[PDB]
């Protein structure tokens, strides 16, 4: 059996650590919720 | 059970101790987790128990006590944060500019960020803290590197 244990409150964080890019990508998502790249 | 809104663990004792499987959102009395995490089996908060109400394996998302509550979306062009809970780690809160899948059938927001399997679910929010998706359904682009979409659900 699945349980859940709260981990905190939902807000925004002022000056939080900024990363990660912006990709812009093609892609397909299939009958079982999967995506994937097209080329 | 706790009814508190708020980000959540989703765990299972099934395997060796107990592990972090996934997380969730607590909003308006509902669970809001991804179809992936629980599969959409019952779920314990203490000792009450959180029904499945709606879901969808193809959106990947699935809903205990009532319908899908979240209904923010992203703008298009500001920096959301992702509200990472990774297993066995405090709550963080990292922000970024996301970039977008495009499909067949429209565009969807898309964070690049990569953490453990367990953190799926985790909630993506706006700059007014509204929840505008759920993390950790995407894909392995070509460097190696993995990106997921924002996915939301209908209200
Ligand atoms: N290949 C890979 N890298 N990161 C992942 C995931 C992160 C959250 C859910 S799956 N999967």
């Amino acid at each position: 059996d699945m349980y859940i244990e709260r981990a905190g409150d939902i807000t925004w964080e002022k000056d939080a650590e900024v990363t990660g890019n912006s990709p812009r990508l093609d892609v397909a998502l299939d009958e079982s919720g999967d995506f994937s790249l097209v080329e | 059970g706790e009814t508190t809104d708020g980000v959540y663990r989703v765990m299972t004792r099934r395997l060796l101790g107990s592990t972090q499987v996934g997380v969730g959102v607590m909003q308006e009395g509902v669970f809001h987790t991804m179809w992936h995490v629980t599969k959409g089996a019952a779920l314990r908060s203490g000792e009450g128990r959180l029904d499945p109400y709606w879901g969808d394996v193809k959106q990947d998302l699935v809903s205990y006590c009532g319908p899908w509550k979240l209904d923010a979306a992203w703008d298009g062009l500001s920096e959301v944060q992702l509200l990472a809970v990774p297993p066995g780690e405090r709550a963080k809160n990292i922000q970024t500019l996301p970039g977008i899948f495009k499909t067949k059938d429209g565009d969807i927001g898309a964070v690049a960020l990569d953490y453990p399997a367990g953190t799926s679910g985790s909630p993506i929010l706006d700059k007014c803290g509204r929840v505008i998706g759920l993390y950790g359904n995407g894909v392995v682009i070509k460097n190696g590197s993995y990106v997921s979409a924002i996915t939301q659900g209908k209200r």
